[PDB]
């Protein structure tokens, strides 16, 4: 999410205006002014693609933030930007993992953060852990670490 | 503030790995030292060629031994990867914009 | 059991990789080049001699991480 949101923050107004013009083609004639699998399929086929209904549903689900089953303009911008080393972080992961258990816990994160020399607030520590810990177990596993440092 | 994180992650690549490679330049002349051919006569050269060929055999055997351990770890990695998996159980916007909007696509 | 099969397999693979040294027709200059060639072979084997070792260390640990993951998900 975070890396895509940042890309969105950095689109110019004219870029967003052009994307709006494209979005209007997609949603032409849609009941609720949004893109369903019906509109998405129609445009993909117009473009020469032949997605299955499952691929279409998956394209929508990837960016659907309100569980509407449909794509609004904000979700469309994310879809657009989405359209366009590990060995190295594996060695670095090991350096965080001081008790060698295969997870980075809060203590280990704290130790590393203090070692940076920057002034580390409690908020710095809690938010970084929440940012890294996708499955709410309070620690950062290897796959979470890769996304965290992507 | 997270996008400062991406900068420092990029510096860390741009990093330690490079220093470790260098620390390898230091390791390497420490095992394979320079040849000394100057002043060896014909017979001495024949013997050297036999000596080197024998060394080729020995080094290949040592390489094989490390390779065999690597192979056994692959088997273990493949098995553990299956185990943890069980326990845990287009077109670019560019091309699209050109097609839909034609000339009106400039910025995107 | 498993040991004598590993050993005969090792012998077999090393035998297949071995080159025949034929130097008896070579003059002094050719011998110096032959020596350099053999040296380069040793070098290349020593270099592999690693992508060998460095890999092993990385493996020891995406084994340690895996064993933990399993333990923690059991
Ligand atoms: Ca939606
Ligand atoms: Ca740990
Ligand atoms: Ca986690």
């Amino acid at each position: 999410d975070d890396i895509y949101k940042a890309a969105v923050e950095q689109l110019t107004e004219e870029q967003k205006n052009e994307f709006k013009a494209a979005f209007d083609i997609f949603v032409l004639g849609a009941e609720d002014g949004c893109i369903s699998t019906k509109e998405l399929g129609k445009v993909m086929r117009m473009l020469g693609q032949n997605p299955t209904p499952e691929e279409l549903q998956e394209m929508i689900d990837e960016v659907d933030e309100d569980g509407s089953g449909t794509v609004d303009f904000d979700e469309f911008l994310v879809m657009m930007v989405r359209c366009m080393s590990e060995e190295e972080l594996s060695d670095l992961f090991r350096m965080f993992d001081k008790n060698a258990d295969g997870y980075i816990d809060l203590d280990e994160l704290k130790m590393m953060l203090q070692a940076t020399g920057e002034t580390i607030t409690e908020d710095d520590i809690e938010e970084l852990m929440k940012d890294g810990d996708k499955n709410n177990d309070g620690r950062i596993d290897y796959d979470e670490f890769l996304e965290f440092m992507k | 503030l997270k996008t400062l994180m991406l900068q420092i992650a990029k510096q860390e690549m741009e990093r330690e790995a490079e220093e470790r490679r260098g620390e390898k330049g230091r390791v390497l002349r420490t095992r394979c030292q320079p040849l000394e051919l100057d002043g060896l006569g014909f017979e001495e050269l024949q013997d050297l060629c036999r000596q080197l060929h024998a060394r080729v055999d020995k080094v290949d055997e040592e390489r094989y031994d490390v390779e065999a351990k690597v192979t056994k770890n692959i088997t273990e990695i493949a098995d553990l990867t299956q185990k943890i998996y069980d326990l845990r159980g287009r077109i670019s916007a560019d091309a699209m914009m050109q097609a839909l909007l034609g000339t009106r696509a400039k910025e995107s | 059991g498993k040991r004598q099969t590993e050993r005969e397999k090792k012998k077999k693979i090393l035998a297949e990789r071995r080159k025949a040294l034929a130097i008896d027709h070579l003059n002094e200059d050719q011998l110096r080049e032959k020596a350099k060639e053999l040296w380069q072979s040793i070098h290349n084997l020593e270099a592999e001699k690693f992508d060998l070792q460095e890999k092993f260390k990385q493996q020891k640990y995406e084994i340690n991480v895996l064993r933990n993951r399993i333990n923690d998900n059991q």
